[PDB]
């Protein structure tokens, strides 16, 4: 299970680090220290009829 | 006197299909400049801290 908040994910460090989500068609502000955050999509589907 | 009649009909049908696709659609290409590349601040900070 995921437990409680350990890391501050929103310390912007005074940077204006915009990313355009592309997906979601909006701009989001990343924290100054996150190594990456990206929005390419994957989908997986499996059917088993029997 | 004996009389006898028999009629046995049988069938076995077996039907199958398989279908597979792998289609790839490129929609943009890029080439990075060779020089004066502007590094990201998180990478620059990691290099500086080395």
């Amino acid at each position: 299970q995921f437990r409680n908040r350990v890391i501050n994910t929103k310390s912007f460090g005074g940077q204006c680090r915009k990313v355009f989500s592309g997906d979601g068609k909006d701009f989001y502000r990343l924290s100054g220290n996150v190594l990456s955050y990206t929005f390419q999509v994957k989908i997986n589907n499996d059917f088993n009829y029997e | 006197n004996s009389a006898f009649k028999q009629a046995i009909q049988a069938s076995h049908k077996k039907d199958s299909s398989f279908i597979r696709i792998h289609k790839v659609m490129k929609v943009l290409n890029f080439t990075t400049k060779a020089k004066d590349l502007h590094l990201s601040d998180v990478f620059l900070k990691a290099l500086n801290h080395l």
